[PDB]
């Protein structure tokens, strides 16, 4: 896949960008729902 | 008896290998195929014995 | 139908596995193993009456099969009442209301050689419909019902039991009869055992050949001589010999798969055979046995650039190496996979891996309504034309 | 958006004020190229009391939120070790500026 | 069908094919060869090649069935028995018989011959004779035009309506075992190596010339059409850039060397160019001989109108046999085709099966009535024993 | 056949019912008597893509390869680091069987990494066959002036516009005589 920039910055489809590109985690498909919680105390 | 387990087992015909005289009548020839047998056509072991374990 | 109502009966060149009842979640190793032996008491009137037990020795025991192949089908269908009648009363002992849940309607799935005759299986399935009055009946082969145990479609298999080597190529789920090799088993690996074990007996060269410690090369090979048990318990050590005695079996085999599979005028299911080699029977616990059947296959029909000429043009690459390209056939000779998630077959290891796939073709079959694969009664109502009816 | 591969433009003017940053940053680099000989300058036309400045405001609000991914995953080129370090502070100073 | 359990056999010029009617597959595959292993011992069988593995002294593989389809050695034929009971595990008297090459209406004596192998010789109680090139038309064809090029070279009968046209049934020499004396005399210096030898030249013949053979081929066009157009294409391709498909190797792995025998695209060509050109081999084989003017046999069928037969023929072709599966049809096409373009060439066969199609088309055996076939009984034996 | 491939299916349920047996086996083994099961599982699974599939700079780029040259059939295209590093990377990627992004900025050679990719491992390997390519309607002809001027030898096939000047390419190139379909 060719791109100039990947998807939106809440990125929910990191997924779906690395499900047609990779056949990498297309078995649990609900796993990092809460393990993208790194996009959305600052330091702690 | 094996018979009597046998009779009670699995709940018809009969069937036999035998020479057919086909018809065109009759063949002047005869040939062995299976026919159908019409309606008027020992000991035990106990198991767990040869059961590998 | 039920699985507890399933019957499984592979009698092989000695023994004869039976299961009776499923284990339903993984399927089991078959409990019952008889040997392939049924006594048989010629009653003076010449009228036979057949036993397990020697019956106050004028029964002579019949072996119904050795080799694979039917030796005497009025035993072998009297083997069937045997074992039969023997599941019937021990689930009326043990179950005993079994006759309306597990001996209701036996859907008998018996594991066929291919040296049993047509006659022979259409007189089984005289004798299952109307001595034994089977009303469902499979007649599985012991090739399909190791192929199944992963589906296999196209593979060879080798039944080396302990006394007979069968070459069956299947193709497309389908035994290739022109093609079938049978050449001699374990006592060939037991011959050669003795070739080169000559001080020991058969006993001890055979618990050699149920040993742990015996492969075949092509750590136990770092050690010249290693210690196994009699079946006395008595210690007995061996040198080379544990890694021999299965190779001589191994090139015979080896050449026989190879004049098996080299003569196909189909070029490519010849290779998809060759990459799907399965050896089965009560002898292949032997380790190292297929393992070097499989590299004197690559030695004797692996069709390659050889050494020679594969060095030779490495030589003239440097002046990356290409290929001399050959037109033959077996140019890839590989083996088949076992079902690891059966962990009563882990356990029970796979030597005879041929129950295993009876076992899920019985839980396949005999739980769908197909009788296109099973005889019914009213089916019987074309007989044993009608088990021509009934194949795969 | 997508639709030229120029290496003599030069200035840049956007009026609908990035409804979507990467719609925004993909027509951004239709200027400068690989043998470009102007000068690059860009503009986002916007006028007081309206709402074009909130689109923005918000510009540089969903620009910090891929921030942490697509600005952390420009030193994914070669697997760096201690360039993500250096950009999680560099950066974070410029996203403290605005 | 009928309640019946027939037993169908192809005998072909090189292969004993052998199963039942019930059976879709032959039980067993064997030679119509023998090595006699020398006490004689014929013996049948495929891999009984190892007996010939050793290539023994007094072995000898004489065929039972010459090139004509038709045994010469009838009671080592009599390879029935082994057939019966070595493979078949039957008797022959209790199940009847399907046997399956056409000739011009002469030897229809052989069935006397059957009336020794199938009422004397083994007692079959009912054996029925079928025309193998109209048995592989058969397996739902009226009318073909069945070009065989089996074992023993290009046969070809035309077929009308089921009748067979006697006078142009023509059998050529050059099929199988005539390209398996082909391949041991070019890849000679190759295996380094250059009836009785059968031992040698059979065993070769069923080890590494068949393994030249299923993997020789037949231009699609003739090979010096081919050969000429293929020249000028990579001059094509030379001259406009400053490549030929028949400079590459097909190599051959001599296994009882383990050695590269490059013979290139037009050589494995070359071989199947013999059956349609033995011209090429041996100046006493015009190409009359060969497979393209065998035309001929169209019109020597054309006398049974006779462009009606062209009409029947070619666009009812049939291609069969064990050296027609070397690859390269579109030869029958492109070469009869040249002589009839007027017909277009329908062409029919079994792809696989081919080999064994006569044995197939006696197993379609499984006909619905004994009327449909001529069913010998022992009185028809009787019958034929009188005047 | 459908028997067959019937048990293939019961396989894959006696296969899954020992998964879902085992899977809570292992679930109720491992923490009883966070995410770094996703480290080392998958590194093994990278080794499934290359040989199975057909440090992580070492164990997915294993096949190492660095040529920075261009290929011959690019003709008249600029070298620089970028699509040299671009086409090698990817290489071994192509070399390991792998797919990616190319998670660039902009103006790094879209066009010349991927004219590279095609005309340098198919002309040591010479397929530059059936392969497809499909860009956006914005950008469509560019690519294609691109396919002739960096790339000769390999044919482009368009889909645009109206359909009735399909039917005289679609039809002659019905069997697929191409390099490339620039879709
Ligand atoms: N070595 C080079 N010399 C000259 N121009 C170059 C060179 N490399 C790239 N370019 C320019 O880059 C453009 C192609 O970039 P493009 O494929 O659009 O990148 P992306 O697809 O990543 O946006 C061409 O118009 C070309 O002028
Ligand atoms: F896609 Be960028 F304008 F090269
Ligand atoms: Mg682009």
């Amino acid at each position: 896949i060719l791109t100039g920039t990947p998807l939106q910055n809440n990125l929910p489809e990191l997924w779906a960008l690395l499900n047609f590109v990779l056949p990498k985690i297309f078995n649990s498909v609900k796993s990092f729902d809460e393990w993208f919680n790194t996009p959305f105390d600052k330091i702690e | 008896d094996p018979q009597t387990l046998i009779t009670k087992a699995n709940k018809k015909e009969s069937w036999r290998y035998d020479w057919y005289q086909p018809s065109k009548e009759k063949y002047p020839f005869r040939y062995k195929t299976w026919l159908r047998n019409q309606e008027d056509e020992e000991d035990i072991l106990d198991l767990k014995e040869f059961d590998r374990r | 139908f039920r699985q507890d109502s399933i019957l499984i009966i592979y009698p092989r060149s000695q023994t004869t596995l039976v299961q009776f009842g499923l284990n339903e979640e993984t399927f089991t190793v078959p409990e019952l193993e008889i040997p392939t032996q049924i006594y048989r008491t010629t009653r003076q009137d010449g009228s036979y009456t057949y036993h397990s037990t020697n019956k106050d020795n004028k029964a002579e025991l019949i072996k119904p099969i050795q080799n694979g192949e039917i030796i005497d089908i009025s035993a072998f269908t009297q083997f069937l009442r045997l074992i039969f009648v023997s599941i019937l009363s021990d689930r009326a002992n043990k179950n005993q209301d079994a006759f309306e849940a597990e001996l209701s309607n036996i859907p008998l799935l018996l594991i066929t050689h291919h040296s049993w005759s047509q006659s022979d299986l259409e007189i089984i399935t005289q004798y299952v419909f109307e001595s034994l009055e089977i009303n469902n009946l499979i007649q599985l082969p012991a090739s399909l019902a190791a192929t199944y145990s992963i589906s296999l479609q196209n593979c060879c298999i080798i039944d080396v039991g302990t006394h007979h080597t069968d070459i069956i190529p299947i193709v497309d789920y389908a035994q290739l009869d022109h093609l079938v090799s049978s050449i001699p088993g374990g006592q060939s690996i037991n011959d050669s055992l003795k070739k080169l074990l000559p001080q020991w007996d058969d006993d001890q060269i055979e618990s050699l050949k149920k040993s742990p410690i015996f492969e075949v090369l092509s750590k136990n090979s770092d050690l010249e001589f290693n210690t196994f048990w009699d079946e006395k318990g008595n210690e007995i050590k061996v040198g080379k010999q544990r890694f021999q005695g299965c190779n001589n079996l191994i090139k015979n085999i080896s050449n026989r798969v190879g004049l098996t599979l080299d003569n196909i005028d189909d070029i490519n299911k010849a290779k998809a055979v060759w990459e799907n080699i399965i050896i089965v029977g009560g002898t292949t616990s032997i380790s190292g046995f297929k393992e070097a059947l499989l590299g004197q296959l690559l030695k004797d029909h692996l069709i390659i650039e050889p050494e020679e000429e594969k060095s030779k043009r490495e030589e003239e690459a440097k002046s990356f190496v290409p290929t001399i390209e050959y037109v033959q056939c077996p140019t890839v000779i590989k083996l088949a996979k076992y079902p690891d998630y059966f962990p009563e077959w882990k356990k029970s290891g796979y030597s005879e891996i041929i129950f295993l796939g009876a076992q899920i073709v019985s839980k396949q079959i005999f739980t769908h309504p197909k009788d296109t694969f099973y005889i019914t009664r009213e089916k019987y109502n074309k007989g044993p034309a009608a088990l021509w009816d009934v194949q795969f | 958006g997508l639709g030229l591969n120029l290496q003599t433009a030069d200035t840049v003017i956007i009026f609908d004020t990035d409804w979507n940053p990467h719609q925004d940053l993909q027509a951004q680099d239709r200027a400068h190229r690989i043998g470009q000989k102007n000068e690059v300058r860009i503009l986002r036309l916007i006028t007081t009391n309206s709402v074009e400045e909130v689109i923005l405001e918000r510009a540089y609000k969903k620009l910090d939120i891929d921030g942490k991914v697509i600005q952390a995953g420009k030193f994914d080129n070669k697997s760096t070790s201690e360039e993500q370090e250096a950009l999680l502070r560099s950066l974070l100073d410029a996203e403290e500026e605005r | 069908t009928l309640n019946r359990k027939c037993v169908v056999i192809h005998n072909g010029s090189h292969r004993t094919v052998a199963g039942f009617s019930n059976v879709e597959l032959p039980q067993c595959i064997i030679p119509s060869s023998y090595i006699k292993r020398t006490e004689a011992e014929f013996i049948f069988g495929t891999y009984n090649i190892d007996a010939a593995a050793e290539k023994r002294n007094g072995d000898e593989v004489y065929t039972l069935v010459d090139s004509q389809g038709l045994p010469y050695n009838w009671d080592a034929l009599e390879q029935w028995r082994y057939l019966y009971d070595t493979q078949l595990k039957v008797s022959p008297e209790e199940l009847p018989l399907v046997i399956t090459p056409a000739t011009n209406g002469k030897p229809d004596a052989i069935l006397e011959r059957y009336y020794e192998l199938a009422f004397d010789k083994l007692n079959v109680p009912v054996f029925q004779i079928v025309i193998e090139p109209l048995a592989i038309a058969l397996s739902g064809k009226s009318s073909a035009f069945v070009i065989d090029i089996g074992a023993s070279g290009c046969n070809v009968t035309p077929i009308i309506d089921g009748i067979v046209v006697k006078n142009a049934v023509v059998r050529s020499k050059f099929g199988g075992d005539f390209l398996d004396f082909q391949v041991h005399e070019r890849l000679a210096p190759l295996i380094k190596e250059e009836q009785k030898r059968s031992t040698d030249v059979w065993y070769e013949a069923s080890t590494w010339i068949q393994q030249f053979k299923s993997t020789l081929q037949v231009s699609e066009k003739d090979l010096f059409e081919l050969e000429r157009y293929y020249k000028e294409q990579a001059d094509i391709y030379a001259k406009q850039q400053e490549n030929n498909p028949l400079v590459q190797k097909k190599n051959f792995l001599f296994k009882p060397l383990n050695k590269t025998l490059t013979l290139d695209l037009k050589e494995c060509y070359q071989f199947a160019e013999y059956l349609f050109k033995p011209q090429l081999i041996s100046d006493k084989f015009s190409p009359e001989d060969g497979l393209g003017p065998l035309a001929k046999s169209v019109k020597k069928a054309g006398a049974s109108s006779p462009e009606q037969v062209y009409s029947l023929l070619l666009t009812n072709v049939i291609i069969t046999g064990s050296t027609s599966l070397i690859e390269g049809e579109q030869r029958i096409i492109k070469e009869l085709s040249i002589r009839f373009p007027q017909y277009k060439l329908t062409t029919f066969a079994n792809q696989v099966d081919r080999k064994i199609q006569g044995w197939l088309g006696a197993l379609t055996a499984n006909l619905p009535s004994w009327s449909l076939g001529k069913w010998y009984s022992k009185e028809d034996y009787e019958t034929l024993k009188r005047d | 056949l459908k028997f067959g491939h019937r048990l293939i299916a019961t396989h894959t349920n006696l296969e899954r019912d020992e998964q879902k047996r085992a899977e809570k086996k292992a679930k109720e083994r491992l923490q009883a008597l966070l995410l770094d099961q996703t480290k080392d599982t998958r590194i093994t699974h990278l080794l499934r893509q290359t040989n199975a599939f057909l440090d992580y700079y070492n164990v997915a780029h294993r096949i190492k390869e660095d040529i920075k040259k261009q290929p011959s059939i690019l003709v008249g295209g600029t070298l620089k680091d970028y699509q040299i590093k671009g086409l090698q990377w990817m290489v071994s990627l192509f070399n390991n069987h792998l797919n990616g992004i190319l998670a660039d900025e902009m103006g790094l050679g879209k066009t010349i990494q991927t004219i590279s990719l095609l005309t340098y491992l198919y002309e040591m390997k010479n397929i530059r066959g059936p392969y497809l390519v499909i860009v956006p309607l914005s950008t469509l002809s560019n690519w294609s002036s691109e396919f002739a001027k960096w790339a000769p030898t390999l044919r482009t096939i368009s889909f645009k516009g109206s359909p009735n000047e399909r039917k005289a390419k679609q039809a002659k190139i019905r069997a697929g005589e191409f390099d490339v379909v620039l879709t």
